[PDB]
């Protein structure tokens, strides 16, 4: 019963590795999105 | 996309969250029951010997 | 020895991460496999845009 | 249906019953040692010829 508590335990520290990863990861992604969207994107819709 | 895997990591770890603490309400009886046993063996081995 | 078996538990549950990603990476390079197939086609821009 | 029977192996000539047989630690260790080896080298030759792609 010990033995599958901290296999139950390593598996939400496994899953809580993964979210932070994951939110990380999306995160740096989203800065980079926001950076070069508008890089020259802007000056053509602006004089359309 | 990310963000939704995200979120159902979320849940499942929540979930799972709540199942190690089930699962840990229902061993910890167990560790007590063994050192119970532990404390009546040891007892009767000494009074026998 | 308690421990030990945690710790031995850890390095089987790293093992069963090895094969999730193992299995992430082959799905990687079926993902790369079709990225070939769509360069097959080469999709050239015109002679004369300018 | 036999009180004794010969052993089927070769190298030997005799006829044992159940009471003669007892547990042989060295076997499972052989089992689970081949067993974890061979383990090993299947996850190392798949990552090399993934790494190969």
């Amino acid at each position: 019963v010990k033995s599958r508590f901290e296999k139950e335990k390593s598996n939400q520290a496994e899953a809580q590795s993964n979210i932070d990863q994951g939110r990380k990861k999306v995160d740096a992604l989203n800065k980079t999105i926001a950076h070069l969207e508008e890089e020259l994107t802007k000056e053509m819709g602006g004089d359309k | 996309n990310q963000e939704q895997a995200i979120a159902s990591y979320e849940a499942a770890k929540e979930e799972l969250g709540l199942k190690i603490e089930q699962i840990a309400q229902e061993a910890q009886p167990i560790k007590e029951q063994y050192d119970s046993t532990k404390l009546a063996l040891v007892e009767a081995q000494d009074e026998l010997q | 020895r308690d421990e030990v078996i945690k710790k031995k538990n850890q390095n089987e549950y790293y093992r069963g991460r090895t094969k999730k990603l193992q299995a992430t990476i082959i799905s990687t390079k079926e993902d790369f496999l079709r990225s070939q197939e769509i360069l097959a086609q080469t999709h050239l821009p015109e002679k004369s845009v300018f | 249906g036999y009180t004794t029977r010969d052993c089927p192996q070769a190298a030997c000539s005799q006829v044992v019953s159940m009471r003669d047989f007892v547990r042989d630690p060295i076997m499972e260790l052989r089992c689970k040692i081949a067993k974890m080896k061979e383990s090993q080298e299947q996850d190392k030759r798949s990552s090399q010829a993934i790494d190969v792609l």
